[PDB]
Order: C-alpha cells, then structure tokens, then sequence
C-alpha cells in the first residue's frame, strides 16, 4: 500500500517463496583435452580458397593454457558473451582456418563484402561462435617472397555461406570465349600472396581460425572445465544442466525421449523435462512457489493483531505458519 | 573404364519430419518450413521401364522407393557432374556406406553390377578428396527420404516401413526423424539415382518441398499423428486460423 | 532507381515537375513514378484485394464448403454453382427460390444452410 | 496493414504471437452484437 | 418445462459463454509467454546463461515491455467484460 | 479492383482504407425488411 | 509471471513502475464488485 | 532496399510494434463505442 | 583545404578494384555495402 497506516480489510501479498538453499551441477565426465595444440600450432595452414575445416568432438574447452605462449590481435565472439564461455556446452564444435592479408582481416564477419567475404569465403548473417586472428609475419614469410598463399580473384557469382569452390576454370570478361587458353579478357582467377618479412603492417600475413557451434538445443560432448556434483531428487535445488540454469525440484519421469532429443518443453517453452548426462535418466522440474497469501487486519489505529490466510493449500502439509 | 548402357501420382499427405530436437506431448504445434504439399504431383519411375536420368534439385528433394530385392543403391549430387566442379557421391556397395565429396569424372551410365557385386561403373576417375566417411562392414520395403542443403550443410532425413501394395503410394501417415547433417558445403543443382543391375523388380518416386506453414498433433506418446497444410484448401485455412 | 515493390503499373495523367521524381499517398506509400528512360508517368496500385470467406457445417458432419469472395463480381473472374449476391460472389452453393428461416447468417438478406445428396 | 506484401515483414510479425487473432475475434464479436441488437430491436412480431 | 430443460443444454447457453470466455482469455495469456518478442530468445535462462549483464538488459527490457503489453490488454478486456456483467446483474436485481 | 485503380486520383479515401485491409460488411437485415416490419407493426397496432 | 524467480529480471523490473500495482488494483475492484452483484441480485429479502 | 538483413531488423521491430499499438487503442475505442450502442440499443427495444 | 569534386553520369561498379587497391579502413553510414551494387545516387560528391 506504501503507507505507513492500513485500515481495516483484506488484502493480498506476493507468491509463497520455497527457497532452494542448494546448488547442483551436472556434466558429461568427459576428462580428455581439446585440440589446442596440433590445431593452433599447425605448421602450415590452408589457402583462402581453400579454408580447412575440422570437427571437434568429446573434448574439454579450457582455454586457460593459452596465455603462456599464445598472443592474438584479433578476438571476437558473436551470440555469446566470452565471459560464460567457461561454463557452456557446445553441441557442433567445426573449426576453420585459413591465412590471408591483414587489411582484409576486418572483411570475416556477418554482413561484410570484398574480396574476400565474396570470392573466397563468407559468412552467415545469424552466424554464431567466435573469430580468431593473429599475425604470423616471423612464420609465413620468408626471403625473397612466399607464394605458396593463392586467392581468388574473379568468379560470376557471390559465394553462399560456408560454401567452397575450387574450379580453376579460365574466367572470361569479354564476349570472346576463353578456350582454355590465356587472352585478352580472359584471365586465370587465382592470385598468389606476395608475403615477404619486409613488407607494412598491412600486408603481413595473418592466420585466421574461426570456431563454429550451437548451443542449448541438441546433446553436447564438448563443455567447459566445470565439474559436476552428484543429484538430488524430491527437493528444490539451484541446477545448471549442460550451460542451463534454473531452479525447482526434480522427480523421476515417465516420459521416454528419442535418442536426438534432450530437452523438453511446454507451451511456455519453459523447460519440463530432461535428460540427464550421466545417468541417462529423464528428470520431471516442477517450479517451487506457489500459493497466494492473503493479510486479514482492523484498522492499525485500533491494534496490531494480523490473520494470515494461504490459498489452496493444506495446514496439515504445512509450509505454513 | 565406364560404359553406355511419364507417371504421376498424389502425394497421400506424405512429407512431415521432425522439424527439431526437442519433446512435446499434446500439443499443437505451427512450423514454417520447406515440406511436401500435400496431395502434390510426384513422379513415378519403374526398374522393372528402366530409367534414371538426371534430375534437377530446385530445393530440396523428397525421393520414395518401393522394392522387394534393395534396387537403389544411392545417389549422386552436384552441378556439372565432371571433374571440372566437387561433387558427393552416397553409395551401398551391399557390404559398407560410401558417403564422398570428390571432383569424380563420372561415366555416362552408371551402375553397380550383380551376378557378387562385380561392377563399378559410376566414375571414371577420382581426385581432390576433401571428405570421406565410411561405416563399418555389414514388393515389401517402402522406403522415405528427405534432402536438404542449407547455407552448405546437407541434412537427410529417412524411414522406413513395409508395404505389401502393387503399384500405388500407400495412403497413411508418416513421419521421418533427422538421420545426418554433413558439412559438404558445395553446390548441387542435379542429382541421379544408382541403381542395382543383374545380370530389377522396384519402383521409386520423387518430389519438389516447397515452403509452406503446417500444423502439426502430437500424440500423448513422444510422437505426431496428424498434420495440417494450410494453404490447400480454403478449410484447412479456415483450421488453422 | 533503387526503390524495390510489386504492383500493377498504368499510365498517368499527373504531370511532375521537373525535379520531382516520385509521388505519395497520406501513408507515404509510393503512388507514381517518372521512367528512368521513357521520362512517362505511371501509377503504381497494389495487387491483393477482396475478403473471403469460408461457410461450413460441423466438420463431425460433412467436409463440403462454400467460398464466398467480398466486394468483387463472379464475371470478372479471379473467382474459383455461381451465385451473385449482394455482399460478393458465393461458390459451392445453388440457390433456391424459397424461403426459410435464416441458420448460418451471410448478409444483405441472404442466409445459407446444409440441406439434403446433401448439399449447400 | 501491419506489412502489405515484403515478406521479410509477414516472416518478421510471427514471433509476436496471436495479437491479431485477437483483434479479429473482438471485431466478429463487435459485428455479431450489431446485428443481435437490430434483431432484437424490429423482430418483434412473429406475423407480417 | 420439466423435460425441456432436460431436451438440450444449449438453452443454458447465455450462461455457458460467460465460463467459455473467462477461460478462452486465461488459456490465451499463458500461450504468449512462448512468444520471442524480438529477442533472442523466449526463455530469461537462456539469455542469463548466454549473455553476460551488460548484453542481458536490452534482451530483458523488450521482454518485459511485451509481456506487461499482453497482461495490460487482458486487464482492459476484463474490464469491459466486468462492465457488461454489471449491466446485466443491475437488470437482473431490477426484474427480481 | 475495376473502378479502385481508375481515374481516381486519390479523392476517394475508401480506396486508400481498402488498399490497407480496412473493410465493411453489410448488415444482415436490409432497410426494405425493416420498413415491412415497420409497417407491420402500424398495421398492427391500428388495427387491433 | 513477467519474471519467475531470476532476480536479475525482478530488479530489472522496478524501473517499471507501479504498473503491477495498478493490474492488481484494477483486478481486485472487480473481484469486489462480482459479490457485490451477488449479493444485490439475490440478498433482498431479510427474513428466511 | 537499403539496409542488409541484420540491419533492418531492428527498425521493422519498431515499426510493427507502433502498427500494433494503434491497432489496439483502435480497437479498444471500437469496443467501448459498441458497449455503448449496445445500451442505446436495449434502450430502444424496451421503449418499444 | 581537403579537395571537393562532383561525380555524375557514371557506373558505380567497384568489381575493377580489387585487382590493385588495398584499403586499411572501410566504413558506410546509412546503407549496407552488400546493397550499394543495386542503389543509384543524386549527389555524389568526393572529399579528399
Ligand atoms: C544410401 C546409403 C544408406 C544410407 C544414406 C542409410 C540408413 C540406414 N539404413 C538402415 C537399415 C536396413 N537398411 C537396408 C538398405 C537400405 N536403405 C536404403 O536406402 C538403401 C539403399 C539400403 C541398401 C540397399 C536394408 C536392406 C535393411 C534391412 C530392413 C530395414 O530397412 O530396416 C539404418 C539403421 C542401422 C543402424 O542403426 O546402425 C540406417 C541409419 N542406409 C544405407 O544403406
Ligand atoms: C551453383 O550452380 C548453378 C548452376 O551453374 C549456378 O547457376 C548459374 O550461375 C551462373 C553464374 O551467374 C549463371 O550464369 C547461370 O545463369 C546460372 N544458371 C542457373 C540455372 O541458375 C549458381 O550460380 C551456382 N551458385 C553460386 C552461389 O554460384
Ligand atoms: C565397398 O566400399 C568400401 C569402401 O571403399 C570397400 O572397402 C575397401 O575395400 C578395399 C579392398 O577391396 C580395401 O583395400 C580398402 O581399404 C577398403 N576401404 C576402407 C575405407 O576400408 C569395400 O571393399 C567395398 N566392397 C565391395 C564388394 O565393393
Ligand atoms: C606450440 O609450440 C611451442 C613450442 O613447441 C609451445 O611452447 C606451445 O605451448 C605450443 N602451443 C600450444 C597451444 O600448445
Ligand atoms: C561417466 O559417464 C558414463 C556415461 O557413459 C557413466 O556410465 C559413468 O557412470 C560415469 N562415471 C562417473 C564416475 O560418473
Ligand atoms: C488436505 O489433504 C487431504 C488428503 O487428501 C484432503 O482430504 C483434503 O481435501 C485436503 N484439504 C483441502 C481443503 O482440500
Ligand atoms: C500433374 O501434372 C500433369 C501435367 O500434365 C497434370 O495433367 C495433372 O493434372 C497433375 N496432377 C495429377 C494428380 O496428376
Ligand atoms: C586438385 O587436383 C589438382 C590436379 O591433381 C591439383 O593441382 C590440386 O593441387 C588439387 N587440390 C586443389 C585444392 O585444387
Ligand atoms: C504411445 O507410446 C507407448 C509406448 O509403448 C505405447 O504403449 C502406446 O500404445 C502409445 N499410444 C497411447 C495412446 O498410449
Ligand atoms: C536511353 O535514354 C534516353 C533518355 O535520354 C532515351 O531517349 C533512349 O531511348 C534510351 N535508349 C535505349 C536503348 O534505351
Ligand atoms: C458487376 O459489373 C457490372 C458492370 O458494371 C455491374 O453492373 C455490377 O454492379 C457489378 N456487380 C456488383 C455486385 O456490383
């Protein structure tokens, strides 16, 4: 009422609030470690043209051991906050990489055009994960110039997403076809990268890896360093299920899932089931509060006596008093 | 080495899969994605009448098959189908699953031979091979599956069921369940069949999804039992609304 | 020049100005337009048009319905026995020359029923 | 008349639920009283 | 009258429709909690897992605003229903 | 949509409602039935 | 029902308003006069 | 036309949801009007 | 004393720069890149 005097009546108040009191963690026991070294140490690294792509499976992501000898220039993370990527787990973890100019590191990213975002490779506009850069002038480059780097340079159309061509066909500018051979308006589309170690800033030689994954919708095998804790069922506890957090209490389910499927959900997509990651159980999660209460009072000029009234709820269950 | 060697029918409500990786019970649930309409015009080809030419893949593909002795074998998918452009390969050599994406010179007619399996007619030559998966070694059938490429994944779909009928597509419900999502990131405008020749007794059926808003019943149990279109008939707008 | 739409494109009678290259409505929605090349004018009209409507039974009853397209003729065709009533054009329904009391409601003094090789 | 065609807007406008499902249905319910209450107001007399 | 109330429950219909709204309106606000409202996502765990505080706000904010959007129109609708049945009671009292 | 894209200019604003989905129905009971009740009811009450 | 626990959405929520307050207002007077119909509809006699 | 896909997102977001608002208070003023009607509308069948 | 000049009457097709133009820094205000290949401008004006 935000007042300091009530007159006399009924009125109402917040939920029942049923604290939880306790924290529980579940993950997969997965114990290996991920490819960090013979991925960013590969000695040498695919063209542009032809990015490589990796999967990366059953795996923990504890990127800590990357301060000691690692150094980036270029970081970046889209849909995902880098500060709880510690404590997420990833379903599809794929990881690109490629070596190209400095300047045209700027042109990987969603919405971008150019050279490379058009003719070599592109990226989707709900893209999700992260992209990683750094300058590696002391590593590709050599004396009197490496040319082992090519691109692509001319092509009659815009790349789709995540899509690779290799075709060495000679490109054709001019209404004369090109029959295969060298000539005016014809042209072969691949270029080569004049890296060399005393070339500007801009024109070093930069290895570009990005990293690709979805989150919270299918089974992971790729999590976070976090360690697990054992369950408790019949009780409202704090949860953070494979990167979920919530809070309720968690009963045993006659709900049977398909073996693609890990969450389920109800009409207010709030979460009603799930599997567990160890144990391959299926879980029930109930919400905890529950049931209004009602104050009864005379006017507090006459006395300070007050009744309390729960809604559809027992006294002999308790949680009442 | 190589070597040089219409029918419609309605689609009977055919065309539903599990849009994604989640559980629902008693719920009616509205997607927006490329199905199958129903009551479409889908081809009807027969080995038994032997054909399989090259069919364009507009957007995603919906390929039956009704066979008693495993007729098809595979498929294969690209945009110029030479060695100047990738192109994927399925392939079920009656021992292992052969899933590539090379720039395969393939042969005017493929085919895989029986007498056991002696021939292998499909391509010319093989080279540049940026991926390779293989499993390990191993009218009555009706047989569903759905093809997808999105931004350079290729998710297929299948099931399965027997059918004992003739001729015709069976008349009932069907759902199919995600089979594989792959990262071939290539493009692919036409595709073939590969068929099993002795030296067949099946049939197949293909079909274009379109995008389109259905409606989907599922049962108590973790599965749906009945979808609505709603775009074919003026009642079936009038059920969703 | 730029400007992305979808209409039906006629002549106009308007004359622009010099440095005036398109018209609007009220709603800021483009009404004419000058041709890059022909230097003519033309106006723009958006396509969709006309309610429809759909009469039904119970479908525990039987799955035949009618189709009833507002403010528009049966002549002019973008219309799929025919019958012309005052509110629109009414398709999947015969007309009778009595009278009855009126059970599913349609409009302008005309009312429609299930009746029996049942039918609308 | 939220969009008019562009389906990036028709796409756009399903994440906003049944708002117009509900306008739909309080303006039938608007149309029906309209017609009750001029039945109710002449239709009186059962004979002519 | 004693076998015409027991011909058909339709004649009670005027009553049943005051229970059919009040519960075609409940069953309606709950379903527009699955709705994104533009957000990443129609679920406050999965933006508070994802995101981090300063990127959570704007995702929240819109959700907010949407669903005391919804909760203003059901308000407004049961009050223009608790009117009509205001109406109708004050006739009622008048007849009896 | 025969007299809608005509040689109206823009003077008529019920193009510009109905190009925007704004639409009218029409009432179930026409003005000729209601004069017949109408003159039902005269008949009625000056007759009897 | 706007947040479910996440305290982060319940402080979030009081840069808002009383707006809560208000519903809860609006509801409760309504809740009042359902009884009061009641009771003027049907208490008019005082003898049983 | 002139913005991307991720762009123009967020400016149709606004638009649709200022469509929306007026669209309500719409129909909200439609409805108080036909509650209105409605009671000239009892008014005139009991003065009948 | 930056350099103003006025372009008119041409192509705007920046496909010829890539062959032997690198740029440092790229920024547009008010249209996305991606569309520039299918926009046409009224004033152009270059500050150098
Ligand atoms: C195209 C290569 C190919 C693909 C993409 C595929 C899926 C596939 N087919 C089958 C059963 C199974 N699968 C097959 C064979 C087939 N179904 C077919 O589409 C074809 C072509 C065959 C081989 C001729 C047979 C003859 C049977 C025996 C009854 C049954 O269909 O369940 C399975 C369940 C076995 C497990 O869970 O480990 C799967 C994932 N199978 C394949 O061979
Ligand atoms: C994927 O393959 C198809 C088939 O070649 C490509 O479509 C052709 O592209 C060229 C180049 O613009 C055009 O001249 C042809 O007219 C297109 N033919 C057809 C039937 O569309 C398509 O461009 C390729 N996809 C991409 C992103 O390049
Ligand atoms: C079916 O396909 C598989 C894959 O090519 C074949 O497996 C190969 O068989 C040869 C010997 O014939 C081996 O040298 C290869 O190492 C096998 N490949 C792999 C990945 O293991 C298989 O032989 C084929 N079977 C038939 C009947 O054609
Ligand atoms: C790469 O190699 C150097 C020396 O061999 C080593 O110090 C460094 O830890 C390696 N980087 C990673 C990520 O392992
Ligand atoms: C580890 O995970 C597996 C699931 O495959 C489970 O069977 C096993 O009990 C777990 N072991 C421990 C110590 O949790
Ligand atoms: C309290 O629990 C008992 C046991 O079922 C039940 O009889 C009773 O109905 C409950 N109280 C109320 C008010 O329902
Ligand atoms: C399918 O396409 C052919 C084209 O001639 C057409 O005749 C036929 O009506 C269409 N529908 C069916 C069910 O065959
Ligand atoms: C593809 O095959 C050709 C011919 O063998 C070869 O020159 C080339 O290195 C291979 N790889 C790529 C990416 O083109
Ligand atoms: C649903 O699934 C269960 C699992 O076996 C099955 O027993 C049941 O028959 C199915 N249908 C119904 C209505 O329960
Ligand atoms: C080119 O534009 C001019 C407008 O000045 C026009 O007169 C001429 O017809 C056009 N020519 C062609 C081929 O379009
Ligand atoms: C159909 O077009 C004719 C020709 O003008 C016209 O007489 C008629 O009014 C139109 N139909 C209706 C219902 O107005």
């Amino acid at each position: 009422l935000k007042s300091f005097t009530v007159e006399k009546g009924i009125y109402q108040t917040s939920n029942f609030r049923v604290q939880p009191t306790e924290s529980i963690v579940r993950f997969p026991n997965i114990t290996n470690l991920c490819p960090f070294g013979e991925v960013f140490n590969a000695t040498r690294f695919a063209s542009v043209y032809a990015w490589n792509r990796k999967r990366i499976s059953n795996c923990v992501a504890d990127y800590s051991v990357l301060y000691n000898s690692a150094s980036f220039s270029t970081f970046k993370c889209y849909g995902v906050s880098p500060t709880k990527l510690n404590d997420l787990c990833f379903t599809n973890v794929y990881a690109d990489s490629f070596v190209i100019r400095g300047d045209e590191v700027r042109q990987i990213a969603p919405g971008q055009t150019g050279k490379i975002a058009d003719y070599n490779y592109k990226l989707p506009d709900d893209f999700t994960g992260c992209v990683i850069a750094w300058n590696s002038n002391n590593l590709d480059s050599k004396v009197g110039g490496n040319y082992n780097y090519l691109y692509r340079l001319f092509r009659k159309s815009n790349l789709k997403p995540f899509e690779r061509d290799i075709s060495t066909e000679i490109y054709q500018a001019g209404s004369t076809p090109c029959n295969g051979v060298e000539g005016f308006n014809c042209y072969f589309p691949l270029q080569s990268y004049g890296f060399q170690p005393t070339n500007g800033v801009g024109y070093q030689p930069y290895r570009v890896v990005v990293l690709s994954f979805e989150l919270l919708h299918a089974p992971a095998t790729v999590c976070g360093p976090k360690k697990s804790t054992n369950l408790v069922k019949n009780k409202c506890v704090n949860f953070n299920f494979n990167g979920l957090t919530g809070t309720g209490v968690l009963t045993e389910s006659n709900k049977k899932f398909l073996p693609f499927q890990q969450f389920g959900r109800d009409i207010a997509d709030t979460t009603d089931a799930v599997r567990d990651p160890q144990t391959l159980e299926i879980l029930d999660i109930t919400p905890c509060s529950f049931g209004g209460v009602s104050v009864i009072t005379p006017g507090t000029n006459t006395s300070n006596q007050v009744a309390v009234l729960y809604q559809d709820v027992n006294c002999t269950e308790v949680p009442v008093a | 080495q190589c070597v040089n060697l219409p029918a419609y029918t309605n689609s009977f409500t055919r065309g539903v899969y599990y849009p994604d990786k989640v559980f629902r019970s008693s719920v009616l649930h509205s997607t927006q994605d490329l199905f199958l309409p129903f009551f479409s015009n889908v081809t009807w080809f027969h080995a038994i009448r032997f054909d399989n030419p090259v069919l364009p893949f507009n957007d995603g593909v919906y390929f039956a098959s009704t066979e008693k002795s495993n007729i098809i074998r595979g498929w294969i998918f690209g945009t110029t189908l030479d060695s100047k452009t990738q192109s994927l390969l399925i392939v079920n050599n009656a021992t292992n699953v052969v899933i590539k994406v090379c720039e395969f010179q393939f042969c005017n007619d493929p085919f895989l031979g029986v007498y056991m399996e002696s021939e292998f007619r499909v391509y010319s030559s093989a080279n540049n091979c940026t991926f390779e998966y293989v499993s390990q070694p191993f009218f009555k059938n009706l047989r569903e599956f759905v093809f997808k490429n999105i931004d350079g994944y290729f998710k297929i779909y299948s099931k399965h069921t027997p059918i004992n009928l003739v001729r015709d597509l069976p008349q009932g419900f069907s759902a199919l369940e995600p089979l594989v999502d792959l990262p071939i990131g290539i493009n692919i405008t036409r595709f073939q069949t590969l068929l099993a020749l002795h030296r067949g007794a099946a049939a197949y059926y293909v079909g274009y999804l379109q995008p389109r808003t259905f409606l989907l019943k599922y049962n108590e149990n973790g599965t749906i039992t009945d979808a609505v279109d709603c775009a074919l008939d003026p009642l079936s707008e009038t059920k969703c609304t | 020049n730029g400007l992305t739409g979808t209409g039906v494109l006629t002549e106009s009678n308007k004359k622009f100005l010099p440095f005036q290259q398109f018209g609007r409505d009220i709603a800021d929605t483009t009404d004419a337009v000058r041709d890059p090349q022909t230097l003519e004018i033309l106006d723009i009209t958006p396509c969709s048009f006309g309610g429809v409507s759909v009469i039904t039974p119970g479908t525990n009853t039987s799955n035949q319905v009618a189709v009833l397209y507002q403010d528009v003729n049966c002549t002019e065709v973008p219309v799929a026995n025919v019958f012309q009533t005052r509110a629109g054009c009414l398709i999947g329904a015969e007309h009778v020359n009595n009278s009855y009391e009126c059970d599913i409601p349609i409009g302008a003094g005309i009312c429609a029923s299930y009746q029996t090789s049942q039918s609308i | 008349y939220i969009c008019g065609d562009s389906t990036e807007c028709s796409n756009l406008l399903l994440q906003y639920g049944s708002f117009c499902t509900q306008l739909n249905r309080a303006l039938t319910g608007i149309a029906v009283e309209q017609d009750k209450n001029t039945q109710e107001v002449f239709a009186q007399v059962k004979q002519i | 009258i004693q076998d015409s109330l027991s011909s058909t429950a339709s004649a009670l219909g005027k009553l049943q429709d005051v229970v059919n709204q009040n519960a075609q309106a409940l069953n309606t606000l709950v379903k527009q909690l699955s709705s994104n409202f533009g957000a990443i996502s129609s679920v406050l765990n999965d933006i508070l897992s994802r995101l981090d505080k300063v990127e959570a706000e704007v995702q929240i904010d819109r959700l907010i605003t949407g669903r005391l959007q919804s909760l203003q129109t059901y308000v407004t609708q049961q009050l223009i229903r608790a009117a009509e049945i205001r109406a109708s009671a004050n006739l009622a009292a008048t007849k009896m | 949509y025969g007299d809608c894209l005509g040689d109206i200019a823009a003077r008529d604003l019920i193009c510009a409602q109905k190009f925007n989905g704004l639409t009218v129905l029409p009432p179930l009971l026409t003005d000729e039935m209601i004069a017949q009740y109408t003159s039902a009811l005269l008949a009625g009450t000056i007759t009897s």
